[PDB]
DNA sequence: GTATGGCACTGGCCGTCGTTT
DNA sequence: AAACGACGGCCAGTGCCATAT
């Protein structure tokens, strides 16, 4: 077993006996026959591949018959304490509010007739947990508010109790929350709405070694059960297309529409007067008893909707497998040092000062521009023209000897007529004019000279001004811009004649010249509007990503940051001209937008007393450094898919040499003997949706064309889909890869068709349609037999379909249901592109939570001393310690193989090919980024990672370098 | 070729000297020309005067050095580089029969073991000093010593010298810190260039490492041909200290913290020349609209522009005008404004000439004092940035300059 | 001398205990000088270049290089450069030796450079041009403050700083340009002195050229010469340009005139020496001028919690500096010794005011002052302080 | 495959009205 | 009593987020 019918390497002999069944079964030769056929066809038959090297392992030992009753022991046996909090808490018999609560210290319990006792921490099992931040003095918790099954419990800072004008900024253990027991049983479980938060002020999460204690968020599980899409939420939201009966079951994440949804009755009530929203300290001292009963209304709203969705959540996710996985993932870490202040700091000013270059570019253009007076050469610019250039009038009303001494006389006599000139004051009006002479235009710009706000020159130029693209003389295509009242920002075609100021009629001409010459109207876009009459030139709106009919309030919109070629969208002048400007904007867009959230970040600095052994004592630790640790508030489920979302951190932006602060991500770094170990699943989705095609076909991985060109495909040789599709097709391979992904979730040809005339405004919609058509029939093909059949990608369409359609669609692997707002009985064939999507996402999402639970299986069993770090998109890392690095990966690369193994075990394949088998490299590092040979040069990191912090260089290894690292062992003696 | 015309250009409004034929990029670059015109000079002075303030008066344990243009006493000979003899000297040495014969050859060792030379860098200087400035901080480790010199070189009868003005800073620190202080330094000093340059990012950085191992980093600006280094930093480590004091090493030590260390040796050093010759081209122009306004305009920043505004007079009444010109000309100067004397001129030109004349010049702005001033006080008033005219009262004209540079320092 | 001990211990000079002599002083061979010397003579050679050339139409920079390359003169008393590569060639090759050697002393001539002996040669080499600026106008002048290297009698090389200002008269004025310059020069120097009674004038003759005047600082041991003033006439400019003596014509009285130069060198190291005598003469102090001192303001800490003090000394620091008022950061020591010796020690660098803070100042904001001339204690604000300062320069200044 | 609402931010137009003279 | 400069109010476009505080 090294080949399957198809001249397919598959798993190796030692490796497939051991994991999968001795015995098993093969297919019958009707379906190798049909596969053969369909290959031929397709034309891929005859490429046999030089086989990969074997590998032989000693698995760990497995449980159960197969893989999937070891997997759901694994699961069971991490999620059973969990499970026993849940349900303790779903029996709970609440006592009633406590009648008046304390002003007192900490923490503190409230049992029978009211009374109030203070207690070091809540010490229960579970607990429903809700905190109230002020945001008046930054991010330290003011108050909290607990219910365990049995009590209630009230929480309160040093910062409400007692007074003074004087805090640190910098974060502490010392002032966040206690709740976990020091060393009934040690498994602990926290329940609240969007718990993330309230985990971020907990005082133990912030610890290097993790912990036992767990978070389930009642938002992700909402989402799970019965979320909503973007389109639904939004028409939610309108009503509080064709059927309206999955409205009374769904809802928006807000915790009173949730509470409205699965527990009804009274609504809840909320705080007119905000004030941690917008009081201050002194507020929260006077309105202390409201607020404390706000919050535990809060809390016992929370813990209803808990009861009810439990059971339900059981229910629709029978598999043990997701609540481990959620349960995993909802314990990210993020570790940092000073360095991160530094980054913050250096980004800060680079940003500021590249603004005030730009702005002095601008207003050196400025400058410039009022010599154009002289002789009304203003009236042949194409872009300053229409200005206001008037010059208005002035007012009124109402032999050589030598020096003798004494010449102080002089002096004095000099100083005596200039006192005698300087009183000459009842002449001038006392109401003074405001720079006559210079253009009107010109003079906006300029702050009155009497103000204690004046600065030289016209510094009240600015960006998002109609006068800053005039002066820049920006072209499209090399047509210069232009603003108008049935529009806003467009472009003006110089080809014009008919009578369509002299100017744009033999002016603006030569310019075209300048760049056809250096590579009714023949060029076609937006469209004309004969409305705007300009001389002898054409008006052809910038095109708004919404369609027409929309204005363009600015040519510097995110939307634009493509801009065009080098020779275009420019000027010919160099210092403080348009194309330095441009790119300026261009590098501090991302900080522009991205800076207020990047600076909120909570950050706690753990001090010396805190950190492991391992670190007081490493050669690699200095004293007077500073260790933290953010914690990211991403939600398990912030998306009906069940996907992990947050706006920070789970992104797809990395470090670029042309964007400032882009080094983000290379800012979480592993402390003193510590590193960071992890890797990017190869190709996740395609593989998933070509082993699901493959599945539906014939049972036999590569049947499908898909599947072969996604085993067979190399980026190297260019035969990867998203080459071979950008060679077929003609456009960048990451455009490319934009639209395979979109295809793949179920996009139809429109969606294709306006985003390829988006990629290049040059194509015509006539000719875009046919480019879509082709493409779709290559990849789709026709639907039925007559009015999916002969596509690369048929049969996985095909089956995505019928699973989408069924009356309960679940995913493939797990069987974990789709949320109630996308059954087709409340649906009733509406969303199905969002079906479509969903299943390939949530497919995804198990196989995360397959990872997640089987690292969490080798690690414990073999004592690995690491932690789960992150999972970004289809990457995941971990903060393992330094020691065991090898061994880890090792274990990353086991789960690997088993995950596949679990994902073909599943659709009924008993093999697995060697190409997929492991990961193609596994990265160990001490920060983060996209290969650990990068040096992350940005500027506002000029000198690069290596130079200014001293991380050195990665590993990436294979699998054989850590077989023979590790001797195949993942045993400690070894 | 727009070297041409920027070279007659500063030839003729004297920011250079000598004669046309004489002058040319290579004597430029190499530090052999004649040397600076006032205005040259004054620029100098400028950008010295902006170096000191930005490196020396705002930090507490800089202090400025100074170090002799020679080192006398024995040396290593075979540097061949040339040596101090006084002529009155060159006769009496041969004189009556010494050594006469062949010895004469071996003189040449003579030559390497009996003069000096001239410094070539000031670091040594400042590694001289270090000791003795130690207690000016109570030998807290990290401090500085900075100095502006001259300083000359070797170039190719057959070779010839050329003398280079350059500022040195050498900074002490911690040696666990020095790789650190080296890239705020690297910063600053950057910025410090981008700073007055119209287009900062003509000034570029680079890194290098010495065949010793050693860092470093290269500053270099872009002249029309291609870059040309402008400023150097190093790490040097204890290497030439600990060379330069030989013997007992603890008395090297400073304070770092409360641990007694052999600081580490950072060197910065800049041209000036060369920077103002960098400064120059880049206030130069050096496409569609500017085919019609060719003005010929060095925009040097406020802060550096030698001479700020000009003073004129208007036909009429000679000695009234003479009187209010020259009680401005005191005012303005009492104030700490350059004001270029155009009032002593006898012109035979309009005043397209005198405006061409100030901008080659770079004047921030022209002040023209007319007939009718006499009755209310209005004089005329042109920007070089604008070269728009407008009329402003007398009594507040100085306060107006002082806001305007003011602004150009924080701006 | 006293002096110069404490001089040397509050870094004016450098050099070490035998190193530093009255003779290597004044003949310039000396070691160098101190980060406090330095500041001073940056401040003197400031007043200098205000007091001569800002407020005169008619002064212009100049931009000497320290030496003249070329053949020159043979058998004069003055420094040249042995040729530098010349050392690499003859090691592989004899020219026969013997006798013909001597020759090789000419061919030092032949190739050999000279340092600058003085201002005066280079500011001249400018004159043709420079006269250009100023549109022929005869009476222009070029000023300049450089090194100066002299042979000191084996030889020796003193450095002096030297500032010159060449001056272009006609030969009709040239006497009262003369006694006009030797009267302002000799009013600079009596300027920021405390007993102008020690700086002295005297008039000189000479074979060529014209009268001069030559300006004396009497030291504890005898007048020094600080300056000089020579009338040179017309000889050295016709010499530099012979031939065509018409390019050499400025313009006076609407007729053309050769013009007559008259030299002003004054040494700053021996000026600068002069005033630390001068400001020394019960408790050593040096009460420098406050225009010419190179530090005019300490600060210090009191009693009380560090990171407040500390912070309220750093924003006191920034503000002096922000408006160009010298400071010495006093405040980052600890207190190693009693108030007295920090007094003392202030008083032998010329500090004109101790500023000292203490909780007090947390608590009230006030902050203790102590002026150098008087001894006596005050209270002031904070907010006031820079003020004050500079009004008290200011005075110092216009009185 | 359709997209609503609200909040913060900046720029441009406006008709009304006190101030100057 | 006539012209003007200044200004709270209104409109439009952009960016961020459907949640906690
Ligand atoms: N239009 C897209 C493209 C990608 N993704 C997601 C899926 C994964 O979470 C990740 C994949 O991105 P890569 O850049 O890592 O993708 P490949 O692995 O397909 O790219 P390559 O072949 O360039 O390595 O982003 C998405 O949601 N929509
Ligand atoms: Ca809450
Ligand atoms: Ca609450
Ligand atoms: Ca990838």
């Amino acid at each position: 077993l090294r080949h399957n019918p198809l001249d397919i390497q598959m798993l190796s002999r030692g490796l497939h006996e051991q994991i999968f069944g001795q015995g098993g079964e093969m297919p019958g030769e009707a379906a190798v026959r049909r596969s053969v056929e369909h290959l031929q066809k397709h034309g891929l038959w005859g490429q046999p591949a030089v086989p990969l090297p074997d590998v032989e392992l000693r698995l760990p030992p497995l449980y159960g018959d197969n893989l999937d009753q070891h997997f759901r022991l694994l699961a069971q046996k991490q999620s059973l304490p969990y499970l026993e909090a849940a349900n303790l808490l779903l029996q709970a018999q609440l006592p009633p509010k406590p009648p008046a609560w304390a002003w007192a210290e900490g923490w503190t319990r409230y049992g029978p007739e009211g009374e109030a006792v203070p207690v070091a921490i809540p010490e229960e099992r579970a607990l429903v947990f809700d905190v109230e931040v002020c945001l008046a003095e930054g991010t330290c918790p003011t108050l909290a508010v607990a219910i365990s099954p049995s009590a209630w419990y009230s929480w309160c800072s040093q910062r409400l109790v007692e007074e003074r004008y004087s805090w640190t900024s910098q974060l502490s253990p010392a002032d966040l929350i206690p709740l976990e027991v020091p060393t009934d049983w040690q498994e602990q479980l926290v329940v609240g709405h969007n718990v993330s938060f309230d985990r971020a002020h907990i005082r133990e999460q912030y610890l290097i070694q993790g912990s036992r204690m767990r978070f389930l968020d009642t938002m992700s599980m909402h989402m799970a059960i019965s979320g909503l899409s973007s389109f639904q939420r939004s028409l939610w939201i309108a009503a509080k297309i064709s059927s309206w009966d999955w409205l009374d079951i769904s809802s928006v994440n807000s915790l009173a529409e949730v509470h409205r949804l699965y527990v009804g009755g009274p609504p809840l009530e909320k705080e007119p007067r905000e004030l941690f929203v917008k009081g201050t300290m002194k507020d929260i001292r006077e309105n202390f008893q409201d607020l404390m009963q706000y919050c535990a209304q809060d809390v016992w709203a929370t813990h209803e909707v808990f009861q009810q969705q439990l059971p339900l959540f059981l229910e629709r996710c029978p598999h043990p497998v997701t609540l481990a996985g959620m349960l995993e993932m909802g314990v990210s870490y993020l570790p940092v040092n000073q360095n991160w202040e530094r980054y913050l700091a250096e980004a800060q000013g680079t940003y500021e000062e590249l603004q005030r270059e730009m702005k002095k570019s601008l207003m050196d253009l400025a400058n410039d521009a009022c010599q154009l007076l002289s002789g009304e050469r203003y009236k042949e610019d194409p872009w300053l023209w229409d200005l206001e250039w008037d010059l208005q009038e002035f007012k009124q009303k109402k032999l050589g000897p030598c020096s003798e001494e004494e010449e102080f006389q002089q002096d004095v006599m000099a100083r005596a007529c200039l006192q005698k000139l300087k009183g000459t004051t009842e002449l001038l009006p006392k109401r003074p004019q405001h720079l006559p002479g210079h253009p009107g235009w010109y003079r906006k710009l300029c702050p009155r000279l009497d103000d204690p706000a004046w600065t030289p020159g016209p510094s009240l130029l600015s960006l998002q001004m109609r006068v800053t693209p005039k002066l820049m003389a920006l072209t499209w295509d090399g047509f210069p811009l232009h603003y108008s009242e049935r529009h806003g920002w467009g472009y003006l075609v110089p080809g014009r004649r008919d009578n369509l100021v002299v100017c744009p009629y033999r002016a603006i001409e030569s310019l075209y010249r300048k760049h056809c010459l250096e590579q009714p109207s023949y060029h076609h876009g937006n469209g004309p509007y004969n409305d705007v009459d300009i001389p002898g030139c054409w008006f052809f709106k910038l095109p708004h990503k919404d369609g027409n009919s929309c204005n363009v309030g600015s040519p510097f919109a995110k939307d634009f940051l493509p801009k065009m070629e080098d020779g275009t969208l420019q000027a010919g002048p160099g210092g403080a001209s348009g194309p330095r400007a441009l790119e300026i904007n261009k590098m501090i867009s991302f900080w522009r937008n991205a800076h207020k959230r990047i600076s909120s970040q909570m950050v706690v600095w753990l001090p010396r007393s805190a950190l492991p052994r391992a670190v007081i004592r490493h050669p690699d630790y200095d004293e007077e450094g500073l260790y933290g640790a953010i914690l990211p508030q991403v939600v398990t489920a912030g998306t009906i898919t069940r996907r992990a979302v947050e706006p920070t951190w789970l992104t797809a932006s990395n470090a670029r040499p042309d964007r400032v602060g882009s080094e983000l991500k290379a800012m979480v770094q592993a402390p003193p003997g510590y590193t960071l170990v992890g890797a990017d699943v190869d190709s996740q989705e395609l593989w998933i949706a070509a082993v699901l095609g493959d599945a539906h076909f014939a049972g036999m991985h590569g049947c499908t064309a898909f599947g072969w060109m996604t085993l067979q495909g190399r980026k190297s040789r260019g035969t990867d889909l998203h080459s071979k599709t950008a060679t077929t097709v003609g456009i960048s391979r990451e455009h490319a890869k934009i639209f395979n992904y979109g295809r793949i979730y179920g996009a139809g040809q429109p969606f294709a068709e306006r985003l390829l005339m988006q990629f290049n405004h040059r194509l015509t919609q006539q000719e875009a349609a046919e480019k879509a058509q082709q493409m779709y029939a290559a990849t789709k093909g026709l639907r039925w037999y007559r009015l999916w059949k002969g596509g690369t990608e048929s049969e996985m369409f095909n089956k995505l379909e019928s699973i989408a359609t069924s009356d309960i669609p679940r995913t493939p692997v797990l069987g974990c249901c789709i949320s109630r707002a996308l059954e087709p009985s409340a649906v009733q064939e509406e969303f199905m592109t969002s079906r479509v999507n969903w299943v390939v996402q949530s497919s995804a999402v198990d196989y995360l939570h397959l990872m997640l639970v089987a690292m969490k299986w080798l690690f414990e069993e073999f004592a690995i001393d690491g932690r789960f770090c992150i999972s970004i998109h289809d990457e995941v890392r971990y903060l393992v310690r330094e020691e065991d690095r090898y061994r880890a990966a090792l274990a990353l690369q086991i789960t690997n193989l088993l995950t596949r193994c679990m994902f073909a075990y599943k659709l009924g394949l008993n093999d697995l090919p060697q190409s997929v088998a492991f990961f193609s490299a596994v990265d160990i590092d001490r920060c983060l980024r996209k290969e650990v040979t990068m040096d992350c040069k940005t500027p506002s990191n000029p000198t690069g990672m290596e130079r200014r912090y001293g991380i050195p260089q990665g590993e990436a290894l294979d699998i054989y370098q850590i077989i023979e690292l590790t001797k195949g062992s993942l045993e400690k003696r070894s | 070729e727009g070297s041409e015309a920027l070279l007659e250009i500063c030839q003729r409004r004297h920011f250079l000297s000598g004669s046309k034929q004489q002058l040319s990029r290579d004597s430029l670059l190499s530090g052999c020309h004649p040397g600076f015109g006032p205005l040259g000079v004054e620029l100098r002075k400028n950008l010295a005067a902006e170096w000191w303030t930005s490196v020396v008066v705002f930090r507490e344990q800089v202090f400025p050095v100074d170090a002799l243009h020679h080192k006398p006493g024995p040396l290593l000979p075979g540097d061949s580089a040339f040596r101090l003899v006084s002529a009155e000297t060159l006769r009496e040495i041969l004189q009556d029969k010494e050594l006469s014969k062949e010895q004469l050859v071996a003189f040449l060792e003579n030559v390497l073991k009996t003069s000096g030379k001239l410094r070539e860098n000031l670091l040594h200087g400042a590694l001289e000093h270090y000791v003795n400035c130690l207690d000016l901080v109570n030998k807290r480790l990290p401090y500085g010593l900075a100095q502006i010199g001259v300083c000359f070189h070797p170039v190719f009868g057959v070779k010839s010298i050329g003398e280079k003005t350059e500022a040195s800073l050498v900074w002490f620190t911690p040696p666990r810190t020095s790789n650190q202080w080296l890239d705020f330094w690297l910063r600053h000093r950057l910025q410090w260039w981008r700073k007055f340059a119209m287009s900062p990012s003509n000034f570029s950085s680079s890194d290098c490492q010495d065949e010793e191992g050693r860092k470093g980093n290269k500053l270099y600006y872009n002249f029309p041909w291609g870059k040309e280094l402008i400023e150097t930093l190093w790490n040097l480590g204890d290497h030439e200290l600990l060379h330069m004091y030989p013997g007992n090493v603890s008395k090297l030590h400073g304070r770092d913290g409360r641990k007694n260390v052999v600081p580490c040796v950072l060197s910065v050093n800049g041209d000036l020349d060369r920077g103002m010759l960098a400064y120059l081209y880049d206030s130069f122009q050096l496409f569609t609209r500017k085919k019609n306004l060719h003005r010929k305009v060095l925009k040097l920043h406020p802060c550096l522009a030698p001479i700020k505004v000009a003073l004129d007079v208007g036909r009429g009444p000679t000695l009234e005008l003479r009187q209010v010109c020259q009680g401005l000309f005191n005012e303005l100067l009492e104030n700490g404004i350059s004001v270029w004397p155009g009032y002593l001129e006898t012109m035979q030109s309009s005043l397209e000439q005198l405006y061409s004349k100030y901008d080659e010049m770079s004047i921030l702005f022209t002040v023209l004092v007319t007939e009718t001033t006499l009755e209310n006080g209005l004089i005329h008033l042109r920007s070089r940035d604008t070269t728009m005219k407008e009329m402003m009262h007398i009594s507040k004209l100085k306060d107006f300059l002082i806001k305007y540079i003011s602004s150009a320092k924080n701006v």
